[PDB]
């Protein structure tokens, strides 16, 4: 794999994915995962491992988890929160019993701190 | 017993306290502690240094003072000694934000315009900027007076660890500001403050390890975001280009239409290119002809500037600015 | 002929050197009031210098007052959460406590679907241009 | 007809390049020579000393000014803002060191950091004949062309240089060693204290 | 070509030419794992990008000088030339001595409304852009162009100044990047 192009450019980005989900991201940019992590506390640092695509603007190092020791992508935890409350209601139509189902789903921000070649 | 002479003795007990500045007190101040955990700072530099830098220069009470009927009482800060404010240090952190930054941003865009540069590092420390940066740290200002504190009967720990200048009491009551110096503005006591936690770094850190200051500094300063892209602002951008042409061995540049679509309609598209020779040095849509021929040749010129080389390269020194 | 334009920088706390969001939170409690009796054990017992210990970049301010009890935290970015902790008992008020001290300071808001990453940063790939596709159309 | 016009100013008519490519020592810009005028320039230097490399291009800029040709040829401005910035960092360290911080607000400290006294020192080591600039008036005594700003601008100039190519230690070496030094006596530090006596004298 | 990857769209298992708005599609389509090239679908107007330079701004010491990737799609010989001067198709003269200078110069001052820019530069072969650098106007002429130009700008409606203002704003975001 001859990944000197990616190397050299200036720009870069990748689109690593946790549990499957995808998230294309460059240096400085902060992902907001829709969920609460139990492993990481606030500022913990993760290494990204299921990076699909590492991309300049004209190549691409794409594939099955590309092999980790050819990058870096440190994500840092930087709060851990929730989307906000909301009540919407449920019922049928000729019924006085109107059930709110409340909703308050987490939230897990990282930022990107370090995404590059090694 | 009487309570003004309680009260007098709690003074002066805090003016020998800012005057001093005595580590076991410095220590003992929460509000010190946390921050010297929050930004990581060295060991090496007490929490006293600490506390100093968050001392401005206050030797004497100004005239202002006489009449709050003009629109301003300094009721809060204590005179502070001569030799142990945060003066020098600021001075000294403001050297070395001006060195770092720039020698940084050169690095960065080793062509970049005069202007351009001085914009940019203006950006990364321009003193809104730097209090903005203390705010988010959690440096916070003495607003409290001291005779409430007293009644209160704080400590003078919490005092030491907050910002201490001479910060207007009744500063916009009423909606009515009355245009003090930079010596008496909360945003050029909290730039100070930055500046001086820096020096003190700078200091305490310097002879074990010379590059943690900068390495600190790059960590907080210069990991902000700037597109420098969004700095530049031509005038007759293609006159400059063709200069820049003739400054290099390039062949002269002329625009030449490479796609069309839509003339005759309220939005066309034309996409020009700036030749020099067979290369195309820039690109350019537009709407009309002439949009598309301008923007080919700033993009040229951004091309030309924000050039920004490898680190593996030998250093690039550009030839001067372009002098149409 | 070149200007510059005055701008300013963007900080992204993370990238360089991660400062931590929760500044300062303080527990509010009352002598009488039975409302704050979970605070009162939880002040009491132990949890609160564990606490401090363990996140040393928070100070941790103890008040009295006549009402409820209270939580209230203070942020980075200059917001302030305050939970009433009214009639929660030690481990219910702990477990506020921690998520306080996890949040970034932001104002709550509903994001929509596959709203993830927030960037400052230009596209690495350009944008899109119907003279510059790879294929033609028609 | 090619008329080059080589002569006074007629306004807007293109110039013959030989009338604009010489200082006022009067050289020509293409013809310097890298025994006769860089290799001094590294000598008054004591480039050798510190383990500096400079390139002879890179020596030539940091000497020319954006006056000389209208800023054509490469001209010092960028590497001068730099050094500067170097500069003043490094006579605050050297003022702290001589921990103070008591000692920066003061007058002696901004003559070493000035530009008057950088000229002073330009001089003192016969770097002016080698510069690159154009003169205001011919006929001048040399402070009313402008002569002590581009001094100081190419002493700063050669220390952005030294900064951009052989890293900040090296610089920082340099500028204790040949100026802010007390035993060669023609430094930096020697001519601010002179300053300093004429001021207090007058 | 210094490197030999194989190249790809940017493909949606979908029909794109329907379906180009859906990232599913695109999320969907795995492709085998290796370097490839993706030339970008965009112009390099605003890109700052080391892909986007080209080879003569670049340092003679960069490594990205020999690497192929400032394609040169366009060529020069196919595209025609937009809003080109005269000087650039048919090469600049600098003819005109110091006399000929000075004779404009004198007839200029003498009367600009008879011997205009145009018609000077029809005289002596030379552009009226070049007449302009050789000589001012008789500066009472100029103050006249001036009121001329105010008196025109006050004959305008209110709508016509406000889309003036908006097309100097255009002229001004143009010259940005």
């Amino acid at each position: 794999t001859d990944t000197t192009p990616l190397k050299l450019s200036n720009e870069l980005y990748a689109i690593f994915k946790i549990h499957n989900r995808p998230y294309l991201v460059t240096e400085g940019d902060r992902v907001i995962l829709p969920f609460k992590l139990k492993q990481a506390e606030v500022g913990d640092i993760l290494n990204m491992t299921d990076v699909t695509t590492l991309g300049s603007r004209n190549y691409k190092l794409v594939g099955h988890p590309i092999n980790t020791s050819l990058y870096t992508l440190k994500a840092t935890v930087v709060g851990k929160t929730k989307r906000a409350f909301q009540t919407r209601e449920v019922t049928k139509r000729r019924n006085r019993r109107v059930r709110h189902a409340k909703s308050k789903g987490d939230l897990t921000i990282l930022r990107i701190s370090e995404l590059s070649m090694n | 017993e009487s309570e003004l002479a309680k009260y007098k003795e709690y003074y002066q007990g805090l003016k020998s306290t800012v005057n001093e500045i005595p580590e076991s007190v410095a220590s003992k101040s929460p509000s010190l502690r946390t921050l010297h955990k929050r930004l990581q700072l060295p060991n090496e530099l007490t929490y006293s240094t600490l506390s100093r830098c968050l001392t401005c220069p206050s030797a004497k009470l100004p005239d202002k003072i006489n009449n709050p009927t003009k629109g301003a009482a300094f009721v809060n800060t204590v005179p502070t000694n001569k030799y142990l404010d945060n003066h020098g240090l600021n001075i000294m952190g403001k050297n070395l934000l001006s060195y770092h930054v720039t020698k940084s941003i050169i690095q960065k865009y080793p062509r970049l315009p005069t202007v351009v540069l001085n914009a940019a590092v203006n950006a990364y420390i321009s003193e809104a900027v730097l209090a903005h940066i203390a705010k988010y740290w959690g440096i916070e200002v003495e607003t409290t007076s001291v005779l409430s504190r007293y009644l209160k009967m704080e400590p003078f720990e919490f005092t030491l660890g907050r910002l201490k200048f001479f910060n207007n009491s009744l500063n916009s009551k009423d909606g009515i500001e009355l245009i003090t110096g930079k010596n008496f503005s909360e945003t050029s006591a909290l730039a100070m403050s930055v500046r001086s936690i820096i020096a003190a770094i700078w200091a305490v850190t310097e002879q074990k390890d010379s590059q943690a200051v900068y390495r600190f500094i790059d960590d907080h300063i210069m990991s902000r975001k700037l597109d420098i892209t969004k700095m530049f602002q031509f005038e007759q951008p293609t006159r400059e280009l063709a200069m820049l042409c003739r400054r290099e061995g390039l062949e002269k540049p002329v625009s030449k239409l490479v796609a069309e679509s839509g003339r005759l309609s309220k939005s066309p598209v034309f996409i020009v290119h700036v030749f020099s020779g067979e290369e195309t040095l820039g690109e350019g849509y537009g709407s009309s002809l002439k949009e598309a021929k301008a923007r080919a040749a700033t993009d040229a010129l951004m091309k030309w500037y924000c050039y920004e080389p490898l680190a593996q390269q030998e250093p690039v020194i550009d030839p001067g600015t372009v002098v149409v | 002929v070149v200007k510059a334009i005055a701008r300013n920088s963007i900080g992204r706390n993370g990238v360089g050197a991660f400062v931590f969001p929760c500044r300062k939170i303080t527990l509010q409690f009352c002598n009488w009031g039975g409302s704050s009796e979970g605070m009162r054990k939880f002040l009491t017992s132990k949890r609160l210098d564990k606490w401090g210990q363990e996140f040393p970049w928070i100070q941790f301010e103890v008040m009295r007052k006549s009402g409820h009890p209270l939580l209230r935290a203070e942020y980075t970015n200059g917001r302030e959460k305050v939970i009433c902790v009214r009639n929660l008992n030690i481990d219910n008020v702990e477990n506020k406590l921690k998520l306080l001290k996890d949040s970034d300071g932001d104002i709550l808001r509903r994001r929509t679907k596959n709203d993830n990453v927030e960037s400052l940063n230009s596209s690495v790939r350009g944008i899109w241009s119907p003279l510059h596709a790879a294929k033609r159309h028609r | 007809v090619i008329y080059l016009h080589k002569g006074p100013r007629i306004n807007g008519l293109r110039r013959d390049p030989e009338s604009y490519l010489r200082n006022p020592s009067g050289v020509l810009f293409t013809e310097v020579n890298a025994k006769e005028c860089q290799d001094k320039v590294r000598s008054i230097l004591q480039l050798p000393k510190y383990g500096i490399n400079l390139s002879n291009e890179l020596i030539l800029q940091c000497l020319t000014h954006k006056s000389f040709a209208h800023g054509s040829k490469p001209y010092n401005e960028k590497l001068n803002l730099l050094g500067a910035q170097f500069l003043k960092l490094q006579t605050c360290i050297h003022s702290l060191k001589n921990l103070q911080f008591s000692n920066l607000g003061t007058k002696f400290a901004k003559e070493l950091t000035s530009k008057n006294t950088a000229c002073t020192f330009v001089k003192l080591h016969n770097l002016d004949p080698f510069i690159f600039w154009k003169m205001r008036d011919p006929i001048k005594d040399g402070h009313i062309n402008g002569e002590t700003t581009i001094f100081a601008s190419v002493l700063n100039a050669f220390i952005g240089a030294i900064l951009s190519t052989n890293g900040s230690e090296k610089a920082a070496k340099f500028i204790q060693g040949s100026l802010l030094d007390k035993e060669d006596l023609h430094s930096l530090v020697n001519i601010a204290n002179e300053n300093v006596a004429s001021a207090k004298a007058k | 070509k210094q490197f030999g990857f194989p190249k790809t769209q940017v493909t949606t298992i979908y029909n794109k030419t329907k379906s180009a708005s859906n990232y599913k599609g695109y999320l969907k389509h795995r492709d085998a794992p290796g370097m490839y090239y993706q030339p970008s679908e965009s112009i390099a107007t605003g890109s700052v990008n080391s892909e986007t330079i080209p080879r003569s701004f670049m340092a003679a010491s960069d490594p990205r000088r020999g690497l192929d990737m400032p394609v040169q799609s366009t060529k020069a010989k196919q595209c025609p030339n937009v809003l080109v001067g005269k000087s650039t198709v048919n090469g600049k003269t600098y003819h005109l001595g110091p006399q000929e200078i000075d004779e404009i110069r004198k007839l200029r001052l003498d009367n600009p409304q008879k011997y205009t820019r145009k018609f000077l530069a029809a005289k002596y072969g030379i552009s009226p852009l070049f007449v302009s650098m050789v000589s001012k106007p008789s500066e009472q002429h100029v103050q006249i162009m001036e009121s001329r130009l105010q008196e025109i700008q006050s004959r305008w409606k209110e709508k016509r100044r406000i889309a003036r203002e908006d097309r100097k704003r255009r002229k001004l975001l143009w010259y940005q990047a």
